[PDB]
């Protein structure tokens, strides 16, 4: 309606451009997404339409909006800008001044937005007939170089956002030699701060990482930062390091089929003691990583040495022998092996891709590195309570403070289990479903992530989950089926396995009806578990059939959270289509199994999926409460258990919120 | 004498420098007051020769580092020299006080302390030294009372002392770039709103710009409490004295000012204004608003966000 | 005739300005006496900012004023 009324009555509303954009800004302020792309729109057609003065008046507004409102304003108001000058350039350089008018308040404005605000302005002036228009170019050229001459961290921030997303833009003779004089300032002032250095190296990588931009700049930034990383920790490999350490200072953990007799090994703890830039090693390695899979297209023969290489440290492996000699030598192993986990985990990212096996036998001897380390920094952790260093207790530290993975690692969730007690291992297992659950929990209900979208992500989980977990479910029913840890650790991969499965298939862009094709092929694997053959059923048959395999798991279930997990998972496929005696037996037979505790949360939640699920919640609440009575005869545990003196109050909130209900 | 310690800081360290110390031994007040008098080069270029030439792992180099630093502290305070060789100077003792151990600061802070007790502090840039020091001293955790209490321990000897009241301001100038807790914060902004009476009027605005961006890291609340009520009753006493309006309306005028153009950096210290003069309940508004904070207030509605809450304040 | 400046800093200036003379005239004696750029500088006088087109016959600025010059660093 709006793209007709703006196209044909344009000379009409021409004389209403203020109470337009009043309506415009009325709309704004508020939540419900469907009505802030109203606001937008309405702008956008009021920019595209009208005359030159309403066109300021427009600029106005929206700065109005980012310099004053909220973060979803400003997002709004932003999003607007760069779809008029994606439109309109020649008509934004008139207001162009306006648009500088931001750059008063980056005080106030959130650093995403900061990025999203410096690429509007930067491909503002950098079109190829505004060059007669220099003046904002020297403008923001002298702007960032004033940002970037600040002691304080806040500015030096905003300079260094300001520099990488300018040279980006700018960069797609003369613009390699003015790319290179900004690269080479922007290196140069934030030389001397690791929590700068390390910023812009995350910028410069992201930005290598996600844009396509002219691969001469690429060659040449690609020979400075491979000379700068291999001098920078790359030493020989001589057994006897250089530093005054009261430590049994090794090269430990190399894969030892490569040759022991070579080059390459890694400095690292010697320049962690002269510290006290070995900060700075996962990004700059993320960034050189990033430069030759750019070059040679995705071809890593100048690195794969690399992952070969021992690292110079202390003997880390008992945290038991050294106990109660707590000191600094306590925060130096903790950091020391934070930062083997953040160059592992790096390591990992890297050479996750590549497809030769021993390559891939590499990567798993990572990963049980990977593994072996966290246990060693969890004891750590448990011993040293509060001494944590702070570098950019399990639960805070397992989101934030490591590297985070790509999506591609998961491509090592192909190989089978290899269980070590029954005869890729268990807890390496745990360690990647962990990880892909935490990223589809915030995805669908982490940077790198959010910059794909959630349908990209669904879409590559799709591939990458379905019909080689069902491998892993299959092992872990003929596990569970059939020497304590190895449990522990099979029930939390079952649970997280579970987990991930409910969360793809609860994916609330399954109501639209684009991404109901990629559904389908869910089903597909899920009804082609069991017997194929029948190809191109009905949707409703893949239901049952999907529904009949994921049933019969039920037995095999060796804790509370997977049942849980279970039942929601059916509930939510089963949603799609009589089905509720099915969904209200399977609760009954959980609520009546002996579980050998429970959170009062779970069994509340199993409680109201099992009541509004019966035939009758009267007879069904008479049941229990001729229940509740032999509670007190009988056990000084009932004829219906879980339901202890603890878990009468959990049943009776249920069953009185219920009625009401 | 300058050409015989060049010499000296070019080829090796400490095995000549450390001699050249103990053997001079004399007097460091005539050596530095009378070559930058010829030439105001040679004395930037001998202090990277005697500090690189004294580190802080040996005793008698931190003492002779702690003479350095108070003759050079006497005489950017005592001569009226030159602003280039004065802040070449002040960047070398800014470049040079990131390595020092405990008890030598706390001496020199000392010395600081006791300059803003009496003495002529006809430049502010000999007191620059006071803020990054108060940085160093909270990094070691250590006893040297741990860097922490000795901190607060001074910034107590600071607040609770009479401010010399022609560089008040300036003192305020040092707080904005120290860290602080919320106590230090707030006795600061205490000290600084009971330092409003005692002073000529027009010195107040800038003062108030120093508060405003060191009420952006603490508390707004008392700031704002003992500006509007200080001038309301400076109101009251202008009101009950006509019962002074072409400087005092000047001064109401320019911290107003002042005070919306802060906000417009800091929306925070906004929605604070707007909460503190709330009506709310009727007992409220028999002591909140005033002739000078319904000023600030019309004035708060130039703001764009501000323009409806504060128009609807003063309608109900 | 006479007037004074006061900046953030305390600092008071004292500067010999006619009232015919407009405001960056003013702004310039502060650049050669001060250093400050004049598009830093943002003077206040008597709660209202000076516009750059108007002299002090405008402000009705008289003998022994006092000017409040504030540093409008755009970035930082």
């Amino acid at each position: 309606l709006l793209q007709s009324t703006f196209s044909v009555h344009y000379l009409v509303l021409k004389d209403m451009c203020s109470s337009i954009l009043s309506l415009a800004q009325s709309l704004l302020h508020s939540l419900d997404q469907s009505i802030i792309s109203f606001g937008s729109l309405l702008y956008k057609y009021a920019f595209k339409f009208f005359d030159t003065y309403c066109q300021q008046e427009v600029v106005g507004a929206l700065v109005t909006h980012i310099c004053s409102g909220n973060e979803a304003e400003v997002d709004t108001a932003l999003d607007v800008l760069l779809e008029l000058v994606v439109l309109n350039p020649s008509a934004m350089m008139m207001n162009a001044v306006f648009v500088k008018g931001i750059l008063d308040y980056l005080d106030n404005i959130s650093p995403q937005q900061i990025r999203k605000l410096f690429y509007v302005l930067s491909t503002l002036a950098f079109s190829k007939q505004n060059e007669a228009s220099s003046h904002i170019q020297d403008d923001m050229h002298l702007v960032i170089r004033k940002q970037l001459s600040s002691t304080v961290f806040k500015y030096k921030l905003i300079g260094i956002i300001g520099a990488v997303t300018m040279a980006g833009i700018m960069a797609a003779d003369e613009q390699c030699t003015q790319v290179t004089s900004l690269l080479q300032l922007v290196h140069s002032c934030s030389e001397q701060s690791p929590q700068a250095s390390a910023l812009y190296y995350d910028e410069f990588a992201n930005l290598i990482q996600h844009e396509k931009l002219d691969p001469k700049a690429l060659e040449w930034v690609g020979q400075t930062i491979c000379n700068d990383f291999q001098d920078a920790f790359v030493v020989d490999s001589c057994v006897v390091p250089e530093g005054d350490f009261p430590f049994p200072v090794k090269a430990l953990y190399g894969l030892e089929e490569y040759d022991t007799q070579n080059g390459i090994a890694i400095n690292l703890l010697p320049l962690l003691f002269s510290q006290d830039s070995p900060l700075c090693l996962a990004p700059y390695f993320r960034l050189l990583r990033l430069c030759v899979e750019r070059q040679h297209n995705g071809n890593l023969e100048e690195i794969d040495g690399l992952l070969d290489c021992p690292i110079f440290l202390t003997d880390l492996e008992p945290g038991e022998k050294l106990e109660s000699m707590s000191a600094k030598e306590r925060s130096f192993m903790c950091s020391l092996i934070f930062l083997t986990l953040n160059w592992f985990r790096e390591i990992v990212n890297a050479f996750c891709q590549e497809t030769s096996p021993e390559m891939k036998g590499k990567v798993l001897t990572r990963l049980k590195h990977i593994v072996e380390l966290q246990i060693i920094l969890e004891k750590y952790l448990a011993v040293t309570p509060d001494y944590v260093p702070p570098l950019g207790l399990l639960l805070h530290n397992s989101h934030a403070f490591f590297r985070e993975l790509d999506i591609e690692v998961f491509s090592i969730l192909h190989c089978g289990l290899v269980t070590k007690f029954i005869l890729l291992g268990p807890p390496e297992l745990l360690f990647l479903l962990e990880d892909l659950s935490q990223k589809l929990e915030s995805m669908l209900t982490f940077s790198h992530l959010q910059q794909r979208s959630a349908q990209e992500i669904v879409h590559c989980v799709f591939q990458l989950l379905t019909p080689m977990c069902n491998h892993l479910e299959n092992i872990h029913n003929y596990f569970q089926c059939l020497k304590v840890q190895e449990y522990h650790i099979m029930s939390s991969c079952y649970q997280r396995l579970l987990q991930i499965f409910h969360g793809l298939f609860a994916w609330s862009g399954f109501s639209q009806p684009e991404n109901q094709n990629l559904l389908y092929s869910a089903l597909h694997v899920l009804s082609s578990r069991l017997k194929q053959g029948e190809h191109s059923q009905p949707l409703e048959e893949l239901l049952s059939q999907s529904v009949h395999y994921l049933q019969n798991f039920h037995q095999s279930i060796p804790s509370f959270q997977c049942a849980l997990y279970l039942i929601r998972l059916l509930m939510v496929i089963l949603e799609k289509s009589q089905n509720k005696e099915k969904i209200a037996s399977l609760a009954r037979q959980f609520l009546c199994r002996v579980w050998p505790n429970i959170s009062n949360d779970q069994l509340h939640a199993l409680l109201c999926i099992y009541l509004e699920h019966t035939e009758s919640i009267l007879k069904a609440i008479e049941e229990i409460a001729g229940v509740g009575v032999p509670e007190l005869i009988n056990s000084p545990s009932s004829t219906f258990p879980t339901l202890t003196r603890h878990t009468f109050v959990v049943f009776f909130r249920v069953m009185m919120a219920e009625l009401e209900k | 004498m300058d050409q015989k310690i060049l010499s000296l800081a070019a080829e090796k360290t400490a095995d000549k420098l450390q001699e050249f110390l103990q053997t001079l031994r004399e007097g460091d007040l005539t050596n530095l007051l009378q070559n930058q008098a010829v030439k105001g080069k040679v004395a930037g270029a001998l202090l990277r020769a005697i500090f690189k030439g004294s580190p802080c792992s040996e005793e008698a180099g931190t003492l002779r580092r702690r003479k350095i630093y108070t003759c050079c502290i006497q005489l950017v305070e005592s001569g009226d020299l030159q602003k280039e060789i004065v802040s070449e100077i002040i960047g070398l003792l800014m470049l040079e006080a990131h390595h020092f151990p405990g008890p030598l600061l706390v001496e020199l802070a000392n010395e600081f302390i006791s300059a803003v007790r009496e003495g002529s502090l006809v430049n502010g840039k000999s007191l620059e030294l006071l803020p990054i020091i108060l940085t160093v001293l909270a990094t070691k955790k250590e006893n040297l009372l741990s860097g922490e209490e000795c901190k607060k321990q001074l910034i107590n000897t600071l607040c609770s002392g009479r401010w010399d009241q022609q560089y008040v301001i300036q003192l305020t100038s040092m707080f904005k770039d120290v860290p602080l807790t919320a106590e230090e914060v707030e006795f600061v902004v205490e000290k600084a709103l009971s330092m409003f009476s005692k002073m000529n009027l027009q010195e107040i605005p800038p003062l108030v710009y120093q508060l405003l961006v060191l009420s952006s890291k603490g508390s707004r609340k008392s700031v704002l409490e003992g500006i509007i009520a200080f001038f309301s009753a400076l109101d009251k006493q202008h009101n009950e004295e006509q019962s002074p309006s072409g400087e005092l309306r000047h001064v109401e005028g320019t911290i107003i000012l002042h005070i919306v153009f802060a906000i417009k950096l800091d929306y925070e210290l906004g929605r604070e204004l707007v909460k503190h003069l709330k009506v709310g309940q009727q007992g409220d508004s028999n002591n909140n608003l005033s002739p000078f904070s319904i000023a600030l207030l019309l004035s708060v509605t130039r703001i764009q966000r501000f323009q409806d809450q504060v128009l609807d304040l003063l309608k109900t | 005739m006479q007037i004074f400046v006061k900046t953030l800093t305390g600092k008071t200036i004292t500067l010999e300005v006619e009232p015919s003379d407009t405001i960056e005239n003013v702004k310039a004696k502060i650049q050669d006496k001060e250093g400050i750029p004049p598009d830093q500088q943002r003077l206040i006088f008597a709660g209202k900012q000076l516009e750059d087109g108007r002299t002090l016959s405008d402000y009705n600025i008289q003998k022994e004023s006092t000017l409040h010059l504030v540093l409008r660093l755009r970035g930082g």
